[PDB]
């Protein structure tokens, strides 16, 4: 089964198993091996794995991590994935003194939006976009990875799992406990990621859900009916929230040009209906001059 | 707005039409199954409907489980006494795919009257995954229905319920419905529900979306009308029971129209 793979090193771990970097001894292909333990007397194959495999099997795009194989035993499941050098979180951290060049920011955002457009076009929500889940290689590519929290949706959407998206990257509609969420929650995350690439700092690092809303508000202004119809009719909304003004993105994200600022805000619109799609975002003037630089690794 | 995914509904629809070809069971597989009949499959599906009710599962989950079974039986011949095991495993897989809060495995063992062991259910789960190669994101009748509902003006509660009900009746009878694609059965179900309640036909907006006209939907309509008219007499009744309830507006108590005037 796994006699052709040589383990090279551990590269991280999850809830149902560990990820190791490996090498096909016959082809030389360096891969990432996700081992998912099967609960063969209790719960069977984890639904997180059923979703990850079935959805990855369909999504074939240059900016989505490739699932190469699924190796079965009676007791284990091994997911064979392309190996990418590291994740965006590590990259940002490694770049915390030297800064990240803007062309690569723009390059990376563009690719992320291409990945994401493809998911949405294919009725898949990611629901866990954050730096740790975005993979880069040495040639200047970036890819959506970790589809364990992903979900195939219908049109229109219905009520899906609420406990979704890491807190910092979680859209306000989810925080305010709205009945329905959609593709916009992925865009919010990228919006946060966009900001974070530029400042190498989390845009909304909340220490709780109440604290998450407070952080968003002051930065974007406390939403009213005029900015977001329904915000006050939403559950979890409290008429008691302070009334903060919107800060100039010129202070929120100083390094950013007027186009960036403009794309950022459309990505961070309160109203999910007004928030820009990945598809529209691809057309934004920010990307007129996009290139594909290699990062300084 | 964004809940109806405007920038994506076309792309989505186009791909579901391509994917529903890929997940399509073999139309004639029952003739090739030596110990299994359309009758038995009917009894199985009818039971899954009940299971769906007892555990308050999504209808989408029921449609998925039937897709899983039909594909499994297109590739594997199964003895009658293990038919229910296939079905239980499919319902389990569909639940884990689709549901926020799937029932535990134990619950699925419970519903088979301990005809099977837990070990058997988990192992059949694995076998089903291998046979389908983990292609579980199958387009259903329901995925198409909910899309077609958007073209109503205004949206009619009774139409929605009635098209669901018709759609589920098709799940039961491999003959004839295995020869229709999901998107086709859905269109027929929606025409037939919309005609029965309001008097209107398949809108042109949907003719534009789908490329389907009443002409092309006629065969599937003829079958479905027939299934609708005969539904009180069918040996399986769980779906009629289900759609009597308040929740579905008692659509299954509505008298079917006697002609389709085409
Ligand atoms: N299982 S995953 O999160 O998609 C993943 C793929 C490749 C690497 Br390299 C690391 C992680
Ligand atoms: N039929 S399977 O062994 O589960 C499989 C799943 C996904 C890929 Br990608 C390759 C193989």
């Amino acid at each position: 089964s796994m006699e052709n793979f040589q383990k090279v090193e551990k590269i991280g771990e999850g809830t149902y198993g560990v990820v190791y970097k490996a090498r096909n001894k016959l082809t030389g292909e360096v891969v990432a091996l996700k081992k998912i333990r099967l609960d063969t007397e209790t719960e069977g194959v984890p639904s997180t794995a059923i979703r990850e495999i079935s959805l990855l099997k369909e999504l074939n795009h240059p900016n989505i991590v490739k699932l190469l194989d699924v190796i079965h035993t009676e007791n284990k499941l091994y997911l064979v994935f392309e190996f990418l050098h590291q994740d965006l979180k590590k990259f940002m951290d490694a770049s915390a003194l030297t800064g990240i060049p803007l062309p690569l920011i723009k390059s990376y955002l563009f690719q992320l939006l291409q990945g994401l457009a493809f998911c949405h076009s294919h009725r898949v929500l990611h629901r866990d976009l954050k730096p740790q889940n975005l993979l880069i290689n040495t040639e200047g590519a970036i890819k959506l990875a970790d589809f364990g929290l992903a979900r195939a949706f219908g049109v229109p959407v219905r009520t899906y799992t609420h406990e979704v998206v890491t807190l910092w990257y979680r859209a306000p509609e989810i925080l305010l406990g709205c009945k329905y969420y959609s593709t916009a929650v992925d865009i919010w995350s990228l919006g946060c990621i966009f900001a974070e690439m530029v400042t190498r700092r989390a845009l909304f690092p909340g220490d709780s859900e109440i604290d998450q809303l407070f952080r968003i508000f002051r930065t974007l202004g406390t939403p009213d009916e005029v900015v977001w119809p329904g915000v006050t009719s939403m559950p979890d909304y409290k008429p008691s929230f302070p009334k903060w003004a919107r800060q100039d993105f010129s202070k929120v994200v100083p390094p950013l040009d007027e186009d960036g600022r403009s794309l950022l805000s459309q990505m961070l619109h309160y109203d999910p209906n007004k928030r820009i799609s990945a598809k529209a975002a691809l057309a934004h003037p920010f990307f007129q001059d996009v290139t594909k630089p290699v990062p300084h690794l | 707005g964004v809940n109806e995914v405007p920038d994506y509904h076309e792309d989505i629809h186009t791909y579901l039409r391509e994917m529903e070809v890929k997940c399509k069971p073999k139309v004639g597989y029952m003739k090739k199954q030596p110990d299994i009949t359309n009758s038995m499959r009917a009894i199985l599906v009818d039971w899954l409907v009940e299971v769906g009710e007892e555990y308050k599962l999504q209808n989408e989950t029921l449609h998925l489980a039937v897709n899983y079974i039909d594909r499994f039986l297109s590739s594997m011949s199964v003895l009658r006494g293990k038919l229910q095991l296939v079905g239980t495993a499919a319902m389990l897989l569909a639940s884990k795919f689709e549901e926020i809060y799937p029932p535990e495995v134990a619950e699925f063992v419970y519903i088979t009257d301990d005809t099977y062991t837990k070990k058997q259910v988990l192992r059949m789960e694995h076998l089903v995954l291998k046979v389908l190669a983990f292609d579980l994101a199958a387009p259903t009748i329901n995925q198409f229905l909910t899309q077609y509902f958007l073209h109503q003006q205004p949206a009619n509660c009774k139409v929605e319920s009635l098209a669901m009900f018709l759609g589920e009746l098709s799940l039961i009878d491999a003959d004839p419905y295995l020869k229709y694609l999901p998107s086709v059965i859905a269109a027929a179900a929606f025409h037939l529900a919309l005609y029965t309640v309001t008097g209107q036909s398949w809108p042109e907006s949907l003719v534009q979306k789908t490329g389907y006209t009443l002409e092309t939907l006629k065969p599937c309509l003829l079958d479905l009308h027939q299934t609708y008219l005969r539904a009180p007499q069918h040996a399986q009744q769980s779906i009629r029971e289900k759609y009597k309830n308040s929740k579905y507006h008692g659509v299954s108590l509505l008298n079917p129209p006697e002609t389709l005037n085409v």
